[PDB]
């Protein structure tokens, strides 16, 4: 109905992502590279070590677990190139259910 | 300027007992009230924010609640590591304001 | 891992200038909020002024408003607070805090600061 | 046209008008004072304070070129907020409110926005008005408010009367949590009482809410020629904050509704308790009242007048009827 | 209704052109938002049902109340006058000189005993 | 990675079953009580059931439309050999939204049970 565009909210500054659920005690970043012949696990908590992923000719599963940390999404949704209305779709827990395609 | 009035000015309590502040707001702050501590001649570490909701790392002996614009830190038993300062801050609005303190001091 | 050291205090003339520095380690300044809150000795906390790096939105103490000036830049990763005709009511330790926005309801957002400097006395 | 409004004790005229270079407010008494500026090349705000008088209004309105279907919508109260776009002008219908405690009413103020050319009509029911904000904006030259047209004009009013409804969802907000507080604690009368009242309260938010959504999506995408194409982002934030108000009352709606059916639910063990004690003072005293009541009679040969001792023996069997009745209950603690 | 409008914008036969299926698209849309809305109604209706049971409840135990609290003040202390009608000879306390306050403060006392008994969970 | 897209989201219909399937569970013993022993928490418990099933409902329809769009819109991401396992899914999600609107019916009907036995007490 109308173009994509981050809303405003009144008490904050306007660009501003904040996580909206209740949930701060866990953050860890697990990823299982896999292909046909050969698979491979690590987690981490450094966001760089996952960002060059980006570009792996096989699947590969980021499992991102705490999303308080705005940090690590901004960071992710910036090098992955989504956009910032989605990363506030993601940051945004009090949702329903929906699916969104892009090209 | 929101003023947080906040009692007792200090406090003694035994090691083990039940301690409890209270912190009022004089206008309608809507939950954003949190607690800290601070031992002399340290930094302020944040104990429970949303005035209910309890900091990663800290003891669950913290607790808070609120009752309008009555908001109380209650710790369920104390402990030697467990006296100083106690603060309440509000951030309603953009100019968040503290309380004026509260010590606890062993009895 | 993530910590905050501020510098740049010091004694000054009354009615001079200063400025101090706060140093972020671990954690990138354009993504969190940094607030200064300064203690003057015997009494208790007081926030002074607050930016936002990624938009620059910046707030000022009442009291303060008017001759402190906070700024910040993403490429040095600090945050800076000018502090200009300075009283003899603003001596006191201050301190550099990172805060992160909660959420409350729709209406209303918290605001908790959950990291702390160490404190320069000026 | 007729004036259905409840207040109508004092009436007021505020003009302010307001340039880059300089600004001029005058209050007044009077009506033509305001008419020249309807060829005011600068921003001038109107501030009819005292819709009562129809015939200040109605020469107002004449002198403006305005239709008498806006004279008779803004005379009326008691409808939604709505908007209507013109050739020559726009017309808004907002709703202020007011809250106080120790007694839990919301007051609903209706008043009207007439935007055209340089100048911004307004229409206040009451005296008690939400814009000061904008007025040491514009009296201490604060922001950008004195760098633009009426069309900013309009905003600033919207925006600060869409403040105000926040700070309205906060009083509501201690409101509630004081109440789920009582009800959780202890419910009686009263806590029942204040449910249904905060309910209403929470009806009449929401029925008022919607319609200004839709007044301010209306403003910022209908881009009437009014409106310069610079001012549309602004209504867009106003057209933001209107939807946090929107979700902050469906969810205060929820939990008031909450509230009140679980209390709700109770009501049956009541009835039982009720009408277990009435059925324990009515079994126990009516076959005593039957025994002091056969024994009662004027008869003029009685036999216990014979009999010896008569109350011991008499009160012994009632008050053994009584032992026996109660303890025929307690078998399921009826008690 | 949604299942034609997701027909229209899916199926798309020839009579369709192809720029005009996204406009089917938000019509669908559309008609999934009502089809959300109703059916919050219809929760709505059976929660408004179940209060209505529970008003009339409600107003019942108002009647009960009322009717429970002067039957509980009045038929034991109705019996404490009837008592001393009984026509006995026997007894002589009824003979011996009084100026009836006995029974009457009795009454009195054992009335506002039921009263301030009735105050905690107040059933007035 | 579609087809990991595919196992994510069929793992989460698993759940999504079990889920019910506990809810099953939790009935059958909220029944059991309101039959036998018809207590003030036992409705507390009703309501919470109630109102956890329209939760459930409210969160399972934009599940059933997400699938039903990923089967039949069948973006450029999913290579087009992947979609009947999304119907599979799609399937799924039919059974579990009419699993959860007959629970809610028997909990409506629990409801009324409850109301019956209190009635009945009454009466006696
Ligand atoms: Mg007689």
């Amino acid at each position: 109905m109308e173009e994509k565009r981050l809303s405003a909210k009144k008490g904050l500054p306007p660009g501003t992502l904040v996580y909206t659920g209740k949930y701060r005690e866990d953050f860890e970043i697990e990823v299982m590279n896999y292909s046909i012949e050969e698979f491979r696990e690590f987690k981490t908590t450094d966001v760089e070590s996952v960002l060059p992923f980006r570009d792996s000719s096989t699947p590969t599963w980021i499992n991102i677990t705490g999303i308080h940390r705005t940090d690590v999404v901004q960071r992710v949704g910036e090098f992955f190139g989504i956009h910032p209305l989605v990363l506030e779709d993601i940051l945004n827990v009090h949702q329903r259910p929906k699916v969104e395609f892009f090209e | 300027d929101i003023q947080m009035t906040q009692s007792p000015s200090s406090l003694s309590a035994s090691v083990g007992d039940r301690v409890t502040i209270t912190c009022r707001a004089s206008q309608s702050v809507s939950s954003a009230v949190a607690w800290y501590q601070q031992k002399p001649g340290k930094a302020p570490k944040l104990l429970i924010y949303s005035a209910s909701s309890l900091y990663s790392g800290v003891p669950s002996r913290f607790s808070g609640s609120r009752s309008g614009t009555d908001f109380t830190l209650t710790i369920s038993s104390l402990q030697p590591e467990d006296f100083a300062t106690y603060y309440c801050q509000q951030s309603s609005s953009s100019l968040i304001t503290f309380g004026q303190g509260t010590k606890v001091e062993i009895k | 891992e993530v910590q905050l050291v501020e510098s740049g205090g010091g004694l000054v003339q009354p009615g001079g200038s200063l400025r101090l520095s706060c140093a972020a380690s671990g954690f990138n300044v354009s993504y969190y909020s940094i607030h200064w809150v300064r203690q003057a000795p015997g009494k208790g906390l007081e926030w002074v002024a607050s930016i936002s790096s990624s938009s620059g939105s910046t707030s000022y103490a009442d009291s303060v408003k008017g001759r402190f000036t906070i700024s910040a830049d993403t490429s040095k990763n600090t945050a800076y607070l000018q502090m200009n005709s300075l009283r003899a009511e603003d001596t006191a330790v201050y301190y550099c805090a990172r805060s992160y926005w909660y959420y409350i309801w729709s209406y209303s957002y918290g605001n908790a600061m959950d990291y702390w400097g160490q404190g320069t006395l000026v | 046209l007729v004036y259905t409004g409840k207040y109508r004790e004092d009436f007021e005229i505020e003009v302010m008008n307001y340039s880059i270079e300089e600004f001029r407010e005058f209050k007044t008494t009077d009506v033509e004072s305001v008419l020249p500026f309807r060829d005011s090349s600068t921003p001038t705000w109107i501030n009819i304070t005292g819709i009562h008088r129809t015939d200040v209004v109605q020469r107002v309105g004449e002198f403006f070129g305005i239709h008498p279907l806006v004279l008779e919508d803004i005379l009326n109260v008691h409808q939604r907020p709505k908007v209507e776009f013109f050739e020559n002008y726009v017309f808004i219908v907002l709703k202020m409110f007011t809250y106080d405690k120790n007694l839990h009413e919301l007051e609903s103020e209706q008043v009207s926005l007439i935007l055209t050319k340089n100048c911004v009509l307004m229409f206040q029911e009451k005296i008690g008005d939400v814009f000061d904000p904008v007025r040491e904006r514009i009296r201490y030259n604060r922001g950008i408010i004195r760098k633009k047209r009426a069309d900013y004009l309009l905003y600033s009013l919207i925006d600060a009367l869409v403040d105000d409804y926040f700070v309205l969802l906060e009083k509501i907000d201690d409101e509630i949590d004081v109440l789920e507080e009582e009800v959780l604690e202890r419910p009686e009368k009263e806590t029942v009482q204040r449910t249904h009242q905060l309910k209403r309260n929470l009806v009449e938010l929401r029925k008022t809410i919607w319609p200004l959504r839709e007044v301010l999506s209306s403003l910022y995408r209908d881009v009437p020629p009014l409106i310069e194409k610079e001012t549309v982002p602004y209504f867009r934030d106003v057209y933001d904050h209107t939807i946090q108000i929107a979700d902050t009352v469906e969810t205060f709606r929820d939990i008031v509704s909450g509230l009140l059916d679980v209390y709700l639910s109770s009501v049956s063990n009541k009835t039982n308790e009720v009408m277990k004690v009435l059925t324990i003072i009515a079994t126990i005293f009516m076959p005593l009242t039957f025994i002091a009541g056969i024994y009662g009679m004027n008869f003029e040969y009685m036999p216990e007048l014979r009999w010896k001792w008569g109350y011991p023996v008499v009160l012994a069997v009632m008050g053994v009827i009584a032992v026996i009745m109660v303890v025929y209950f307690k078998k399921k603690k009826w008690l």
